RNA sequence: UGAAAUUUUAGUACCUGUGAAGAUGCAGGUUACCCGCGACAGGACGGAAAGACCCCAUGGAGCUUUACUGUAGUUUGAUAU
RNA sequence: GGUGUAGUGGUAGGAGAGCGUUCUAAGGGCGUUGAAGGUCGAUCGUGAGGACGGCUGGAGCGCUUAGAAGUGAGAAUGCCG
RNA sequence: UAUCCGGGAGUCAGACUGCGAGUGAUAAGAUCCGUAGUCGAAAGGGAAACAGCCCAGACCACCAGCUAAGGUCCCAAAAUA
RNA sequence: GUAGCGGCGAGCGAAACGGGAAGAGCCCAAACCAACAAGCUUGUUGGGGUUGUAGGACUCCGAUAUGGUAGUCUGUUAGUAUAGUUGAAGGAUUUGGAAAAUUCCGCUAAAGAGGGUGAAAGCCCCGUAGACGAAAUGCUGACAACACCUAGGAGGAUCCUGAGUACGGCGGAACACGAGAAAUUCCGUCGGAAUCCGCGGGGACCAUCCCGCAAGGCUAAAUACUCCCUAGUGACCGAUAGUGAACCAGUACCGUGAGGGAAAGGUGAAAAGCACCCCGGAAGGGGAGUGAAAUAGAUCCUGAAACCGUGUGCCUACAACAAGUCAAAGCUCGUUAAUGAGUGAUGGCGUGCCUUUUGUAGAAUGAACCGGCGAGUUACGAUUGCAUGCGAGGUUAAGUCGAAGAGACGGAGCCGCAGCGAAAGCGAGUCUGAAUAGGGCGAAUGAGUAUGUAGUCGUAGACCCGAAACCAUGUGAUCUA
């Protein structure tokens, strides 16, 4: 490009809206704000959620349930994704950060089944879904709980 | 600064796979000889947000 | 990046001021009275060209009037018979003739009467 | 591609590749065009501030009583209205630059370049040796490369006598291969790189 | 010698009517040559003061008390000295 | 681009597209043979608005593309003169 | 044209007329509903003037024509039909 | 914005882990030893010793080194700050009062940053690139000197290892944690330990386990801020702006006082600032001069509008006028040459603008007029649309290098690819349930993410102006009681 020819993508950019300038532009006066009233104050308006003076839903509500303060969660992974591997490859979670398919592994990577495996494996993971493991052992592989 | 979330709606309610909100159900918490059985066994179940309430909410439950 | 006032508050008001030369004292010479002034003018002058239309349609009816009973007719009399007759010469050129071609405003007369008769 | 090669003297040696993946590509407008725009906003340095009626000097006290006396009700003679008056908003200092995603720099990068190469304003020369600094004998080197518009020269490190002689011509503006910009490779209407210059640069992208 | 309040621009009539229901300005009619000076105060809902009466605001302030909640003081006990 | 049909009052308000102001970049220009500014004119466009002459003036300023805003006033018993 | 999904609202003082009721005194330009229209947010013609009634919805130009309500002796266009 | 706290409301809101900037560790008290002094201990002095894989004393052995320092107006040395020196290259022609402008040929550049010069200068001047420079006095760094720290091994019989302390009751307070189930830290008051088989902590508490060793002290760097000084920068202001203050400004002025607090920039290139003459007492003018220009004459650049006045082309003394518009004779004049311009007898129609209202010409509100100034912004987050890049992936943050830039590195972290359940947990399912039942939420039925931009929202004064008031320092009994 050349610097006195450049031009944005289309639509990529817009031009601001600026209010309280003149009848014609559709936003003077007023500044598309009404007549009156709170919301037609500087500053003006009701809190987030709040109804005028009825319960709001939250207070109609009751509270549920607690955190667990040892709860686990673990990074789930299927069967469709180890099937980007090699047979006879050893799947690991050093493996699977390294190939970028688990960043983060929180507790521990967990197989689920929800894809169909095709490829012969020895999968090592935190934990396998009942029917993870019996696809992954059709398949030829084998699987361990690190 | 950060926009804060709503601690009360937090405690309250619940968000699904779908983006909806699952709550509970209010009028169970005492007073059950003024309800039917049947009202308490369907206020037993949750439900969800409703659109105008989402509506007006969402923005309290942004980062939950 | 200041933009200060500049010049084109000055050009704007100075465009209504001319729009108002030949007022009367302050509303050709202040900006708000101009103004406010210019703005009935555009008023009226919307609402009389349309007025204009009616006046001159109202003249040459009262001219081809005076003609026509000029000539032992009313207005409405002749502008049936004209119908009749299948003259659609308009109000407009029948006024001209009515003062200027006194001769070819009676011979459109005489079709008229004539129409009228049958 | 393939570019012409030429020594300083002005003739032309044979020509050379450049690598298609950073030469080769396709120029991609809109992503050019805000590799441009971000730079420049980055360049800008943002230090403007004005006084609101909270920092503009004195304005405690109420002028008058709030009725009785006809006049309008005021505040403060330091409300905006009031000439001498705080600003109402207005300019306050805060940064204009902001980053783009790798990729999309990289991307931007490579159009320039490429663009460059396929319009044929590249112009890469064995190398650019002086003895000692001296403008006049790089204006010659110019001339003999038969360029005499906007240039951009890109030069391997370390090459001082180069830079230094190259600098002070009004159309050139000279570049190590490390530090080359979008900005500078657009603004630039052809590019004189030496060869160790485009083999650094092909190293970097 | 030389101010001021006021002031949308005014070439600034009367009657009856109309109209945000009390018109110099609108309708119909009547009256009236142009510009002033000295006087009067019916009107311009005349000027002056974002009505103090009245109502409203989940306004303010001072005051009262067996309003609510506190509290300085006063007093009583334990404990230390 | 042509034809046809239909449509085009409008407050709150939503959407779209533009005019103009200052500044930045690039390109391309104009200026003591007179820039900006001021003033007059019977000029152009659908609108905000744009030119071109005469006079005044005496040194800076347009145009095209993009960018950023202290970007447009007639009303606030607004402030200052 | 209806839905459904989502971005952005404004509105929570309504008025009168016709028709159906209540309240009132089978009063109010009263009040409160239902229903239709108009005004609100609608210029134009008629009702003398006259937001809400009658006719009728202004994108513009014309010194062209036909009609609506309402009119045709003069003011004042058109029948002393 | 999680865990949590919270009339469980409004809101408040962590920490550890992980990634970086920077990095440094050391002294006493006590045991014990020697001396001193008084009154076998008990104070002073010196030694000794300093801690949790327990250390130390003490007793045995062996080494009298090895290294370090956060010391010193100790020099020697270097650099640097506070003046400076040097520093390239143009003449003509046209316009002009003046050349840097125009035109023609040149020249310089490690210097084409910038400023000034009679208009716009790479080459006229001050400069810049670059080179060079300090008697004197600071500052820094090195070198040296002086100084101060700096021992290994083996044993435990015994001794030491911080007391009105830790801790507890009561009452407060700090910890995101508002007494709560409430640890941890601190204050006041009262009570009040153990001491190595000892003691504290791991969010009441106990047991086990793990981690640590209080009640003594010191410690650079990364971090916060800028009244000042030096050198610069700006899609920052340009005289109602920018500091209140471009100017003799915290001045004038106001007030008893605290305190409040202005206005006010521009002749010309150069004063060359109008000799002399004329009217006038002067002021002020008219000539004559200076000047490119004096309608640039000091109220001095430009010189708008309101407002005031002179001249006149048309109209106006029978007319009821929101002052216009539409139609139009007459008169006058001739332009951006257009089916022109000014004025206008006369005729038709016609109750301003704004705000606020069901409804305003309104006898409801606002504006005396003119000019200037004067109101939805920015930062950080949320969400949607549009756009770009990548795509089951997307992306870096702090930080390092770099021109206050781009960019490179930095994958910690965040979003998405799996959901269901209060939770254990299970998982393309899961929860409820006795249930292979039904049903809920999901999957089948997949697009996200980074950034730009725009709309809206949240936190911030949040579109602008306006209270009566509240609170905390001060100043006032020169009036008055
Ligand atoms: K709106
Ligand atoms: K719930
Ligand atoms: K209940
Ligand atoms: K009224
Ligand atoms: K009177
Ligand atoms: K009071
Ligand atoms: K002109
Ligand atoms: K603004
Ligand atoms: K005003
Ligand atoms: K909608
Ligand atoms: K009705
Ligand atoms: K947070
Ligand atoms: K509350
Ligand atoms: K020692
Ligand atoms: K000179
Ligand atoms: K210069
Ligand atoms: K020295
Ligand atoms: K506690
Ligand atoms: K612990
Ligand atoms: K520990
Ligand atoms: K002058
Ligand atoms: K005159
Ligand atoms: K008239
Ligand atoms: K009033
Ligand atoms: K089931
Ligand atoms: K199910
Ligand atoms: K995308
Ligand atoms: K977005
Ligand atoms: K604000
Ligand atoms: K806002
Ligand atoms: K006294
Ligand atoms: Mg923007
Ligand atoms: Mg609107
Ligand atoms: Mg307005
Ligand atoms: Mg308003
Ligand atoms: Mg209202
Ligand atoms: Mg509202
Ligand atoms: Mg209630
Ligand atoms: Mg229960
Ligand atoms: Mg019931
Ligand atoms: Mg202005
Ligand atoms: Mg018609
Ligand atoms: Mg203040
Ligand atoms: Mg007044
Ligand atoms: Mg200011
Ligand atoms: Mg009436
Ligand atoms: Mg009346
Ligand atoms: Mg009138
Ligand atoms: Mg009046
Ligand atoms: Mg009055
Ligand atoms: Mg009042
Ligand atoms: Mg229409
Ligand atoms: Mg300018
Ligand atoms: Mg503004
Ligand atoms: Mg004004
Ligand atoms: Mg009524
Ligand atoms: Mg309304
Ligand atoms: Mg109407
Ligand atoms: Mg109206
Ligand atoms: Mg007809
Ligand atoms: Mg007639
Ligand atoms: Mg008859
Ligand atoms: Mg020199
Ligand atoms: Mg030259
Ligand atoms: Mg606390
Ligand atoms: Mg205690
Ligand atoms: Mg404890
Ligand atoms: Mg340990
Ligand atoms: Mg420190
Ligand atoms: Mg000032
Ligand atoms: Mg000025
Ligand atoms: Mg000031
Ligand atoms: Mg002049
Ligand atoms: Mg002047
Ligand atoms: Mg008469
Ligand atoms: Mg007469
Ligand atoms: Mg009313
Ligand atoms: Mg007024
Ligand atoms: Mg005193
Ligand atoms: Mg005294």
């Amino acid at each position: 490009m050349k610097l006195h020819e450049l031009k944005p993508a289309e639509g990529s950019r817009q031009v601001r809206n600026r209010v309280g300038r003149g009848t014609s532009s559709g936003n003077g006066k007023t500044a598309g704000r009404g007549q009156k009233g709170q919301k037609a104050r500087s500053g003006g308006g009701v809190r987030l959620g709040f109804e005028g003076g009825q319960t709001p839903l939250f207070r109609r509500l009751p509270k549920r349930g607690f955190t667990n303060i040892n709860r686990k969660d673990y990074a789930v992974v299927n069967l469709d994704t180890l099937n980007r591997f090699e047979d006879g490859t050893e799947v690991t979670p050093v493996v699977l950060k390294e190939a970028g398919i688990v960043k983060n592994e929180k507790a521990g990577i967990k197989v689920l089944a929800d894809g169909e495996l095709t490829k012969k494996l020895t999968v090592k993971a935190a934990k396998f879904s009942k029917s993870a493991q019996e696809a992954i052992e059709a398949a030829g592989g084998s699987i361990e709980v690190i | 600064p950060k926009q804060k979330t709503h601690r009360g709606l937090a405690k309250r309610v619940k968000r699904t796979g779908g983006g909806g909100l699952k709550r509970g159900r209010a009028f169970t918490s005492h007073r059950f000889h003024g309800k039917t059985k049947k009202q308490r066994r369907q206020l037993r179940k949750a439900s969800m947000v409703a659109k105008g309430d989402y509506k007006r909410i969402r923005q309290q439950l942004a980062r939950m | 990046a200041r933009v200060k006032g500049g010049t084109v508050t000055r050009k704007r008001r100075k465009k209504v001021l001319k729009l108002a030369k030949g007022y009367y004292g302050s509303k050709h010479t202040l900006f708000k009275s101009a103004k406010e002034q210019v703005m009935n003018s555009y008023y009226y002058a919307f609402r009389d060209r349309r007025q204009k239309k009616r006046d001159f349609r109202k003249l040459w009816i009262a001219r081809i009037n005076a003609a026509a009973r000029m000539n032992g007719l009313s207005y409405s009399k002749l502008m049936h018979g004209l119908k009749l007759a299948e003259i659609d010469i308009n109000r407009k050129m029948l006024a001209d003739l009515a003062v200027n071609d006194a001769a070819a405003f009676t011979a459109l007369a005489e079709q008229a009467k004539d129409a009228l008769s049958k | 591609p393939n570019v012409a090669l030429f020594k300083q003297d002005g003739t032309q040696n044979g020509e050379i590749t450049l690598n298609e993946e950073i030469f080769g590509i396709e120029p991609n407008e809109s992503v050019v065009y805000d590799a441009i725009i971000m730079q420049r906003a980055s360049l800008r340095q943002g230090t403007h501030a004005v006084k609101n009626r909270s920092a503009v000097r004195g304005g405690g006290r109420k002028p008058w009583r709030q009725k009785g006396t006809g006049r309008a009700r005021q505040g403060s003679i330091r409300s905006p209205q009031w000439r001498g008056g705080g600003v109402v908003f207005g300019p306050t200092p805060r940064s204009y630059s902001y980053k783009f995603p790798k990729k999309v720099r990289r991307l931007a990068m490579k159009s320039v370049l490429s663009d460059k190469v396929a319009e044929n304003n590249l112009v890469a020369v064995e190398g650019l040796s002086f003895d000692a600094p001296k403008t006049k004998e790089f204006k010659q080197v110019l001339a003999n490369l038969s360029i005499d518009t906007k240039v951009l020269v890109v030069l391997e490190n370390g090459n001082d006598f180069a830079a230094l002689s190259a600098r002070n011509l009004p159309n050139v503006s000279v570049v190590t291969s490390d530090n080359v910009s979008v900005l500078d490779v657009v603004s630039a209407n052809k590019v004189l790189a030496t060869q160790t210059a485009l083999t650094q640069i092909e190293e970097v992208l």
